[PDB]
């Protein structure tokens, strides 16, 4: 009993908070991977 | 978690908020896209302790007050 609610509701509000990170988080990532792998198709870039 | 009666905020209809199963208002941004509930609330003894049965919004937008009254016998704003 020394801090069941306390550090449950704070990993409770971290954990919502984590679960829109979890779906950012992919999106993250895919962000990243989109701006190392973009020019897949791009009609002859240089200075892009 | 299921909610009992979400609804609305004040100046944008995204940042909707409702009180989940845990016992408080999760809140989420319709702006930001996220599927599940964005930033929960503590569902202390500040939200409802026991389980939850709606949630509203207080006022106009002059005191705008999240406010919900539970399944504990208690409006939280």
């Amino acid at each position: 009993s020394y801090k069941l609610d306390p550090y449950v509701q704070r990993l409770a509000e971290t954990v919502f908070n984590f679960q829109e990170k979890v779906d950012d988080l992919l999106i993250i990532e895919e962000k990243i991977d989109l701006e190392v792998r973009s020019l897949e198709t791009c009609m002859y870039d240089h200075k892009t | 978690s299921a909610v009992m009666s979400a609804t609305f905020a004040k100046f944008h209809p995204n940042l909707v908020v409702g009180g989940t199963y845990s016992g408080q208002i999760v809140l989420w941004d319709n702006r930001s896209n996220k599927r599940t509930p964005v930033q929960r609330t503590p569902l202390s003894a500040a939200a409802h302790t026991h389980p939850v049965y709606c949630v509203n919004v207080v006022g106009t937008q002059n005191a705008h007050n999240l406010i919900s009254i539970s399944t504990d016998g208690k409006i939280c704003s």
